[PDB]
């Protein structure tokens, strides 16, 4: 009696979703024809016989959405679940918030409110969406203020695979990001930034495969996703409730966008050379190089941080380490916040992939952290958006589609706003 | 001694109720997955027949050469 509904509109969201799937059926023994040779929480019996997942996924381009349909797991998702449109977003955000999912939307959430009669103890939404491109950013933004308008107190999650800072995938990503980020400040509870280019490095030094790819990247975002939900799904010597993380990170109403970090990622042969206790474990979930948003967190403040521990931990040592790591100089908090820690225990270890490039070990952390540097990025990229706005580029293939030009503006003079909040909430009382 | 053997009775009873009832449900997914291989064979029998038909249409459209009297 306590489960979630996860949303997976766009591109990257299904493919997160695919890799995040494939790992939740991989440990509940279930197995990919839906049926066992505390799933509770994410599937869902048929009366007898099979299980069926609690999802929704959302594309305008049919490619993914077949390939899921005709791939390994062609029968484990309700055909219903499925929602593939006709024409393409074309990263243009009003494509995919204006004249496409107009009416799109009318069926998905009405496959969301027949998805909700059926939940029991429903807790909240984990949507996913790559803002970079069009119906990820369109679509995921008008489905947010769908369900903010719908149903109201239940939490709204997020895992935004942002545009990278530097590699470049689009070149009209500025425009669909600011836009969603405006359409996202209020409807969203915890936004958790994901960035594609921190895991690059990542798995070109830690796990020492020198070229990786999407599949290893959406391996990674699954272990990080159920070293979250292992909280309400196994058991656990120090349980979180969801709405933990609504009350615990968004200290001020619209600032909640924080930044995720898994421990630890080593390879097997790497990792065999290596005792892993606790200590070097929380000293390395604060590195600011392994994090899997893409900051500077020497060059900011913290606000807070959730950590999740999973496997066989002592919790003795778990309170010297966070002791011995607020003594730290170089990290520090925030005046308005003495108490910057939250942690959780869950005794489920690891689960490995089988054929995953990341090794089996016993104790785990995955902290979520709101901090105050990942304000830079917005900066950065709002540079971006400046850089295009100065000179009206793109625009009319925004304007042929019923949206009206002023939003840029506005969208990108009040997210500016933003920085009245952070630049001011970084200076002591 | 008595409420015992009474609460056994109604255990008893009601562990094979709800057997039986799931018993039920599992025929009733058998008896749909048998149905399923109606639709799956008819249009396999269609298709092939309208293969084969369209096939010996286009040969006899084809099989129209010349006369040269
Ligand atoms: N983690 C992860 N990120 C992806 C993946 N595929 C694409 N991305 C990122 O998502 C963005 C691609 O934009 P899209 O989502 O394809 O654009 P769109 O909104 O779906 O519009 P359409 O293609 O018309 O459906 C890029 O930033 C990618 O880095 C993936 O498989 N895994
Ligand atoms: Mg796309």
């Amino acid at each position: 009696m306590r489960e979630v509904i996860s949303i997976h509109v766009g591109q990257g969201g299904i493919q997160v979703g695919n890799a995040c799937w494939e790992l939740f059926c991989l440990e509940h023994g279930i197995q990919p024809d839906g049926q066992m040779p505390a799933f509770n929480t994410f599937f869902s019996e048929t009366g007898a016989g099979k299980h069926v997942p609690r999802a929704v996924f959302l594309d305008l381009e049919p490619t993914v959405i077949d390939e899921v349909r005709t791939g390994t797991y062609r029968q484990l998702f309700h055909p219903e679940q499925l929602i593939s449109g006709k024409e393409d977003a074309a990263n243009n955000f009003a494509r995919g918030h204006y004249t496409i999912g107009k009416e799109i939307v009318d069926l998905c959430l009405d496959r969301i409110r027949k998805l909700a009669d059926n939940c029991t103890g429903l807790q909240g939404f984990l949507v996913f969406n790559s803002v970079g491109g069009g119906t990820g950013s369109g679509l995921g933004s008008l489905l947010l203020e769908r369900l903010s308008v719908d149903y109201g107190k239940k939490s709204k999650l997020g895992f935004t695979i942002y545009p990278s800072p530097q590699v470049s995938t689009a070149v009209v990503e500025p425009y669909n990001s600011i836009l969603s980020t405006h359409s996202l400040l209020e409807h969203t509870d915890v936004a958790v930034m994901l960035d594609n280019e921190a895991i690059y490095d990542i798995c070109r030094r830690n796990l020492d495969i020198e070229r990786p790819t999407y599949t290893n990247l959406n391996r990674l975002i699954a272990q990080v996703i159920s070293s979250l939900t292992a909280s309400l799904r196994f058991d656990g010597a120090l349980n979180v409730d969801i709405t933990e993380f609504q009350t615990n990170l968004v200290p001020y109403p619209r600032i909640h966008f924080m930044l995720s970090s898994y421990a630890p990622i080593i390879s097997a042969e790497k990792a065999y050379h290596e005792q892993l206790s606790v200590a070097e474990i929380t000293n390395s979930a604060f590195e600011p190089a392994n994090m899997m948003a893409k900051c500077d967190p020497r060059h900011g403040k913290y606000m807070a941080c959730s950590m999740m521990y999973r496997g066989d931990v002592v919790p003795k040592d778990v309170n010297a380490s966070i002791a011995t790591i607020k003594t730290k100089r170089t990290i520090q908090f925030v005046d308005w916040c003495p108490t910057g820690f939250k942690v959780g225990i869950n005794y489920q270890p690891p689960t490995v992939v089988p054929g995953g490039d990341l090794a089996k070990v016993m104790r785990a952390v995955c902290m979520i952290s709101n901090s105050t540097a990942i304000a830079e990025v917005f900066s950065r990229l709002d540079h971006k958006f400046d850089l295009m706005y100065a000179k009206r580029a793109f625009v009319h293939w925004y304007v042929g589609e019923g949206m009206e030009e002023g939003e840029f503006s506005e969208a990108r003079e009040d997210l500016a706003a933003l920085e009245k909040d952070y630049e001011e909430v970084g200076i002591e009382t | 001694t008595q409420t015992l053997e009474l609460n056994r009775m109604r255990g008893m009873l009601e562990d094979d109720f709800n057997r039986k009832k799931a018993s039920i449900r599992q025929a009733v997914k058998e008896e749909n997955q048998q149905l399923d291989k109606q639709k799956r064979d008819l249009e396999k029998q269609s298709n092939n027949e309208k293969l084969n038909y369209e096939r010996t249409e286009i040969d006899m459209v084809k099989t129209r050469g010349q006369k040269r009297p």
